[PDB]
């Protein structure tokens, strides 16, 4: 399922604002 | 309406031209516990001494901002957050500098991130994600009616207070802008495809935004995820949506309108601008002034155990605030 793949993800935690 | 935001622009616009500086120092504080990091330095829970009134104090290291020339961006922010009044976000009730560091001083919002409760809990009703969504659509024509674009709309930046009510946070790379922009910055989820794809753009952006919001909040996970930011990309601007079985009609058709890469289409743009929202059928129980008057019941209330309460946040390091003998970037900073 999608939440399955997204809870596997490395992604689920809190994300940073971008920097370059 | 049209008349309330000519009032607040009125009242932003004195600020704005005139803003205030140097309104306290660290000393007449009481720090309690940091509730919070990031590339921008910490926030913490703060203690007032000469009213007991707590606070968030933001705390930024002049030379870690410049590192990341974040030197003009946090400008901005403290430009437009001292200038502002909302009941969705948090002016500076006191802003101040020493030779180390640069301080922004908030009301404080006890309840902890909509993050933290939206991944425990998995995923918000319909009613539950339009009751926070309304008081962003509401912040959002607030801030764009004055000139500003956001640029950070995630969960993890909106605060629940003790009501159940948001606070919009960070404000490091809000702008004020009358035309189109062109800097690269956001959360790569939320990034509008405008921005990934390298042109100029305008408040637009911070309404796609509110459409991966709405969709997060109700889906449980994001529209477009992946485990790298370039594989995210390619999904934002392909801009194919699936949406959950369980969402409704008119949550997907709103989203439809919100997450539209075509700029003459995407709702909050068009000719009439933020009310193709508020008149959309996803928003027909909302009533848009008990929700500004904070009226209406939170879905959600966070316990009261105290105002200087820190058990809705996480455990962090707690380490100094340490003030050199030296004054650093003042002439960067000389403004703030
Ligand atoms: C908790 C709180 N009450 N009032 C305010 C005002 C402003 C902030 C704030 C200021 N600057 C940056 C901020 O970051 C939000 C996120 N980008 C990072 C973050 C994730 N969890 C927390 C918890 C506490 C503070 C920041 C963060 C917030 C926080 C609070």
């Amino acid at each position: 399922t999608t939440y399955a793949d997204f809870i596997a993800s490395g992604r689920t935690g809190r994300r940073n604002a971008i920097h370059d | 309406v049209k008349e309330f935001l000519a009032k607040a622009k009125e009242d932003f616009l004195k600020k704005w031209e005139n803003p205030a500086q140097n309104t306290a120092h660290l000393d007449q504080f009481e720090r309690i516990k940091t509730l919070g990091t990031g590339s921008f330095g910490r926030v913490m829970l703060v203690k007032h001494m000469e009213t007991g009134n707590h606070y968030a104090m933001k705390i930024l290291d002049k030379q870690k901002v410049v590192k990341l020339k974040q030197i003009e961006h946090t400008l901005n922010e403290k430009r437009i957050l001292q200038a502002v009044n909302f009941p969705f976000l948090t002016k500076l009730e006191f802003s101040f500098k020493d030779n180390s560091n640069l301080y922004m001083v908030m009301e404080y919002a006890p309840g902890g991130e909509m993050f933290s409760h939206l991944r425990r809990i998995g995923r918000f009703s319909e009613p539950h994600a339009r009751f926070y969504a309304a008081q962003i659509v509401l912040t959002f024509e607030y801030l764009h009616s004055l000139d500003l674009i956001y640029r950070d709309l995630k969960p993890e930046n909106l605060m629940i207070d003790q009501q159940g009510y948001i606070k919009v946070t960070d404000f490091g790379f809000a702008k004020r802008v009358k035309g189109r922009t062109w800097t690269l910055c956001g959360t790569p989820e939320y990034l509008a495809p405008e921005i990934i794809l390298s042109k100029g753009y305008n408040k637009a952006v911070d309404w796609w935004a509110l459409g991966v919001l709405i969709y997060e909040m109700a889906a449980g996970y994001p529209p477009f995820f992946a485990d790298q930011p370039i594989q995210i990309y390619e999904k934002i601007v392909s801009g194919k949506v699936r949406f959950p079985s369980h969402f409704s009609s008119d949550l997907k058709d709103l989203l439809r309108n919100l997450l539209q890469v075509d700029l003459t289409k995407r709702f909050g743009n068009l000719k009439n601008g933020v009310n193709d929202i508020k008149n959309h059928k996803w928003f027909a129980t909302t009533d848009w002034i008990a929700i500004y008057q904070r009226k209406v019941e939170a879905p959600f209330i966070p316990k009261f155990k105290g105002p200087g309460d820190t058990s809705n946040f996480d455990d962090y390091e707690e380490e100094e605030i340490r003030v050199s003998i030296n004054e650093k970037c003042g002439k960067e900073f000389s403004e703030f």
